[PDB]
RNA sequence: AGAGUGUAGCUUAAAAGCACCCAACUUACACUUAGGAGAUUCAAUUGACGCUCUGA
RNA sequence: ACCUCGGAGCAGAACCCAACCUCCGAGCAGUACAUGCUAAGACUUCACCAGUCAAAGCGAACCUCAAUUGAUCCA
């Protein structure tokens, strides 16, 4: 018996009686890319997936790309493969032009809109920037999914942003250690005029991150919202604790996101230092487990096991002597 | 054909293995490991084991 | 041995046959699909 | 020979585990899935084992392969059935070990 | 005290956490298929008729950091999008980004002739002499 | 005079992908690597600058 | 002539099964000298014997394909 196709079998468009007349893969680079348009492309049967699942800004590109062209030098250092780009200039250009949308997919890929909004995204508009102050001289800065040790977090950080209220919240996402699902807030400035904010309303205190010992890696998330009007609002972890989702629930008729910056934090001494000295409690160390290795139930006769079977079932390795 | 000849480890330990080598070659020089040495060490032929 | 300025003539020299060639390619194509 | 399949869609597989033996590659590995010297498909993680078709991209070093896909027509893409172990447990957890 | 109140079982739901750490799985069959999926992050490079563009993607498929000299912000600085020149800018360029993102380890999986391409060599040591490293570590078992 | 109207050769692409060409490897082709050129006809969805068809 | 092993007729599609018969082949060769040591879990010619694959780990680098074979005792 055979059971017709549930759709188009693949290679059916194409056969034809005309094979010598039809182009074929001359190079193995067009077949990978073919192969990856099918793989895409959604099938009726079992697949991995399944499972494993202005016109003057045209004008001015086009003048500057030709005025690019006509300098010769340009065209000689590419041509002599030693020409070069300025990577500041590069940087401030994608963050003003589409630099939220790769913001927006690496929010999306470290998961915070599904954790912090259920599901629910946006686009941060606001090219955000903040900076912890390390030591005096410098001050590490906070990408969008950036490394910064908790040391380098212990002080509140600089933050600066072109543009004019404002609400800065800080959340660790993962950094809670009670129930899975909430977060602790870290620090929240409300009401900001304009650039500056030393002038925002402290409503709750600034915390320093603090990662557990081989608790892994916890992503803290710099959330900013635009701010119509003000509103007023509402060292200890059941104050700390909270939801985003339900919190902007509160507030989302006056308040939208439209800034984002998150890092990675470890475990560090000045975790040590956070849970000892101002949370005053002892600090919570965890480890990896994995599960236990799986054995098949033993079997009075291991027939054709080796000698080391019955080791694979002892639990102490110390010798035993039972009555005697 | 071939032969089964005795590679001796040149490390001065008794350690040995059977290598095969056509009997009109030359006699065998190897790179061989050492496990009582634990290192790669010369090995040389001995004698003949037996011809296959 | 050669020097720079050779070298840029005559990748200026291809760029100019590149594009030469290509309108003839493209005029014997419109000549042959009239 | 007894070859063929050992553990069919939908069946538990427990790391290192034969899933199908056979002397030509009819299925083929797919995730978490090893192969072994003589074709041997068995499971590199513990899971469920599935069936799928998937497009066939052989290794560019693979000169048959390279060849028979080259002669193929501008449309044509290969499919072969590919068995994969859909894991499982985790890795594992992170557990409180003392608070210190 | 009530702040000493611990669940016994952390939960860390970042999705980078145990790639970080190392202890991620990663799909080691598809041996008979190219390329291999045993990574986490790899490096992709599509060189088109016109442009030059490369991408760093998680396993799963998610495309992670984009660097497409199809933009603006970077076609704006450089002669053609299709040369030497081209290749190891966007190179450089997701370099920086990698790092700003937080992706310092790699996989990258050219053809031969890929590989033998100076073009490829240039990008791959502007992505090294940025930062990013273009060899994953090894799972911890 | 009327109709269809309109992105470089093609695109139920939105300034992109295929196309296309030479330089080297090929007897040669092909592959690959290096490079090359390219368009949304003009004014405010609308009218008129260019093409195809229907007539004299 | 044959007695062991591999492939086809040959199970139309999981496995195994057509003995007798028609046949075609093997009793190796080539490479390498980590072709080292260990070890979860599995397959298995319908018994046993025997024969296969193999994660992880140590240590290193950064097998091949049809069969190609033989137990105990004893030297
Ligand atoms: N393993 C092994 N044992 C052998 C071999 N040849 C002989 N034997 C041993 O000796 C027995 C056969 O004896 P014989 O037939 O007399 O052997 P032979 O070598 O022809 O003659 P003798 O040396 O006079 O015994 C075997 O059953 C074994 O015990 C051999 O090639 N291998
Ligand atoms: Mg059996």
């Amino acid at each position: 018996r055979r059971t017709p196709p549930l759709g188009p079998m693949p290679n059916s468009d194409i056969d034809l009686s005309n094979l010598e007349r039809l182009e074929k893969y001359r190079s193995f680079d067009r077949y990978r890319r073919r192969a990856e348009q099918e793989a895409q492309a959604p099938h009726w049967w079992r697949t991995y997936r399944e499972y494993f699942g202005r016109t003057q800004q045209l004008l001015e590109r086009k003048q500057a790309i030709q005025e690019l062209r006509a300098n010769v030098e340009e065209e000689r250092a590419a041509r002599l493969r030693t020409a070069s780009v300025p990577l500041d200039a590069v940087r401030a250009e994608w963050e003003r032009t589409c630099g939220p949308y790769h913001k927006q997919r690496l929010a999306e890929y470290y998961g915070l809109y599904r954790d912090l909004f259920h599901g629910a995204t946006f686009v941060p508009r606001v090219p955000l920037h903040v900076a912890y102050a390390v030591g005096e001289d410098d001050l590490m800065p906070v990408y969008c999914g950036n490394e910064v040790t908790p040391t380098e977090a212990a002080q509140a950080p600089e933050v600066t942003y072109e543009a004019e209220l404002w609400t800065l919240l800080l959340t660790s996402l993962d950094g809670h250690l009670l129930e899975p699902d909430a977060e602790y807030l870290h620090w929240l400035l409300t009401n900001i005029p304009g650039n500056r904010v030393a002038e925002g309303q402290v409503t709750c205190p600034y915390l320093p991150p603090f990662p557990a010992r081989g608790s892994g890696i916890h992503r803290l998330a710099f959330l900013l919202f635009k701010q119509d009007q003000p509103i007023d609002f509402s060292y200890q972890l059941a104050q700390r604790t909270f939801r985003t989702f339900d919190f902007y629930k509160k507030h989302q008729e006056t308040m939208t996101p439209a800034g984002l910056s998150f890092f990675q934090c470890r475990w560090d001494d000045s975790v040590t230092y956070i849970f000892h000295q101002l949370l005053d409690m002892r600090e919570p160390v965890f480890e990896f487990v994995r599960p236990p290795p799986y054995h098949p139930k033993q079997k009075r006769f291991p027939h054709r096991q080796p000698l080391r079977y019955l080791d694979r079932y002892r639990d102490s390795h110390e010798p035993t002597y039972g009555i005697y | 054909k071939n032969i089964l000849v005795r590679m001796v480890s040149e490390a001065g330990t008794g350690f040995c293995f059977n290598t095969k080598r056509n009997r009109l070659r030359e006699k065998l020089t190897l790179l061989h490991y050492d496990p009582v040495v634990k290192q790669r060490v010369l090995f040389v032929e001995k004698k003949k084991i037996r011809s296959l | 041995e050669l020097t720079f300025e050779e070298t840029e003539r005559r990748a200026l020299l291809l760029k100019k046959w590149s594009l030469y060639k290509q309108q003839e390619r493209k005029m014997e194509r419109d000549t042959i699909r009239a | 020979r007894r070859q063929g399949i050992k553990k069919m869609e939908g069946h538990y597989v427990h790391a290192g585990n034969i899933i199908a033996t056979q002397r030509h590659f009819r299925w083929h590995p797919g995730a978490h899935v090893g192969v072994g010297k003589n074709k041997c498909l068995y499971a590199l993680e513990e899971g469920i084992v599935r069936y799928t078709k998937e497009v066939y991209v052989p290794h560019p070093r693979n000169t048959e392969a390279v060849d028979l896909i080259t002669r193929l027509p501008k449309g044509a893409v290969l499919y072969k059935t590919f068995v994969h172990v859909v894991p499982a447990k985790p890795e594992g957890t992170f557990k409180l070990v003392a608070m210190l | 005290v009530e702040n000493e109140a611990v669940a016994p079982e952390f939960t860390n739901r970042n999705p980078r956490n145990l790639e970080l750490l190392s202890v991620a799985r990663k799909e080691r069959g598809w041996r008979t298929v190219f390329p291999s999926r045993e990574f986490w992050h790899r490096l992709r490079v599509i060189r088109t008729q016109h442009h030059v563009e490369a991408l760093v993607e998680h396993q799963n498929g998610k495309v992670v950091v984009s660097a497409s000299t199809r933009e603006w912000a970077i076609k704006k600085h450089l002669y053609s999008t299709r040369n030497v020149v081209a290749c190891e800018s966007i190179g450089r360029v997701l370099a920086q980004r990698c790092l700003e993102a937080g992706i310092n380890f790699m996989v990258y999986q050219p053809t031969p002739w890929e590989a033998a391409s100076d073009s490829m060599k240039r990008l791959q040591s502007a992505m090294t002499e940025g930062g990013v490293v273009l060899r994953e570590p090894q799972r911890i078992y």
